[PDB]
């Protein structure tokens, strides 16, 4: 019970981190385009990122 | 003149916000809120990397905004407290031309187009280099002189 | 003339409130608060039947209250945006003479007495009928044209 409960928690935590860093990476990559007046997000960038 | 708004904190103006192109620009280092309720209620995206906050202009009610360019040829540019010299890729003004609280003020070219936003500056003899926000194709960059202080 | 106080929401005037007789009268459909602190702090009562919101006038503001009458003879009455014609039990102004944001404005007789408060109206050809709040003897009644828009 202890191993399964802890392992499940840790695995879920790792997934939460993987997702958390993905949205941070997206925020960091996209912000400079949204922060720039008159800028248009490149199709490829807007294709891969949800923007 | 044009499209510049005050940013107030407590009982004083701490800086300015402006409408450039399709987006509202305000320096992230400035405390307080925008005087115009229409912009004050607008959500902004903050990036500490550029000391800059931006939000989309509510053009449905405020389509009037300054024109902008990515072109920054060596020469002179205008702003509210005087003229600024662009030399060596750097913006330079007289030391008494700028001051704390003038942050957020735009720099215009001779066509009336916005090229940069003033954040601060550094004193080099009788002249001071400016810390500014500038942009090129699809990217915004921050240029900060060594020892420059936020205004 | 000096009956009117502004009602503001998000820094914009959305209508008016004014001092008539012994009580403050404002449109209930107008969103915002009264600019005057002495009036702003008053408790108000509302009636969705009349779209009317009211409160008692503070004693020190008693002198700023306008005179009023229940009398409504056929003829012309005055208001801020030109003159208003009254006949057939209906108040009428030229089409486009009034605007949204003009709600809460009083209609005066030739002796400077308040007769009715304008809430809205409808454009029928060259003339627009008004939706108004008026008193007959001891109660407030609401007169509205079949078509109407809130101002």
């Amino acid at each position: 019970v202890v191993v399964v409960s802890v392992a499940s928690f840790v695995l879920l935590s790792m997934v939460g981190v993987a997702v958390g860093m993905c949205m941070c990476a997206r925020r960091r990559c996209i912000t400079p385009y949204e922060l720039t007046p008159g800028a248009t997000v490149p199709f490829l960038l807007s294709l891969i990122c949800c923007i | 003149n044009d499209c510049i708004f005050e940013v107030k904190h407590e009982g004083k103006v701490t800086g300015y916000a402006c409408l450039v192109g399709d987006k509202v620009m305000k320096p992230a280092h400035v405390k307080g809120t925008i005087d115009n309720a229409d912009l004050a209620k607008l959500a902004f995206k903050r990036s500490s990397k550029y000391d800059l906050e931006c939000a989309q202009i509510p053009v449905h009610m405020k389509s009037d905004a300054s024109k902008f360019t990515h072109e920054k040829p060596e020469g002179y540019y205008n702003w509210h407290h005087g003229a600024v010299q662009y030399s060596g890729g750097r913006f330079t003004i007289p030391t008494g031309a700028g001051k704390p609280g003038d942050s957020g003020r735009p720099i215009f070219d001779n066509k009336g187009r916005v090229v940069a936003i003033v954040l601060g500056g550094a004193n080099e003899g009788a002249r001071t280099a400016l810390s500014v926000v500038t942009w090129n194709k699809d990217i915004v960059t921050k240029i900060t002189p060594e020892g420059a202080e936020e205004w």
